């Protein structure tokens, strides 16, 4: 996780009721980026022809 | 189509008329077609008086006019090849 600045207020509304405002700093700052593996394969399968 | 001219010359047809070569290459489909299959490529410049070795790429691009494109529709399915013996040899020490 990251340490990351708050406040507890309700901002027009974008804070309803679970709802979370961002930063674009987070998205300039690159924080919470998330790298994924993906896994592909492949076989042969000799047949009768 | 049910003839390879005929599917060759729509699939010409399909393309713009700007490419070189184009007229040519119909013209060789139309009726060269048997100076091809013998790879007569003496007898072809004789016949259709082409212009030599420039005649190579229309060639090459009529070998890139997708022959069979049904065959796309055709998907793979496994031969199920059941066999009898088999053989490991691992190590040497060959065990049928």
């Amino acid at each position: 996780g990251q340490n990351m600045r708050v406040a507890f207020m309700p901002w027009n509304g974008y804070n309803f009721e679970d709802s979370i405002l961002v930063s674009e700093r987070v998205v300039q700052e690159d924080r919470f980026t998330t790298i994924h593996i993906q896994e592909l394969a492949c076989v042969s399968r000799d047949t009768k022809l | 189509a049910k003839d390879l001219r005929d599917c060759l010359l729509i699939q010409l047809s399909q393309f713009a008329k700007e490419t070189p070569w184009l007229e040519e290459a119909r013209l060789i489909i139309s009726d060269h077609l048997d100076l091809l299959a013998n790879h007569d490529f003496r007898t072809l410049m004789r016949v259709t008086r082409l212009k030599e070795e420039v005649l190579k790429e229309a060639v090459n691009l009529i070998q890139s006019l997708d022959p069979r494109p049904g065959q796309s529709i055709q998907t793979s399915e496994p031969e199920y090849v059941i066999p009898d013996v088999l053989v490991r040899k691992v190590s040497g020490r060959w065990t049928v």
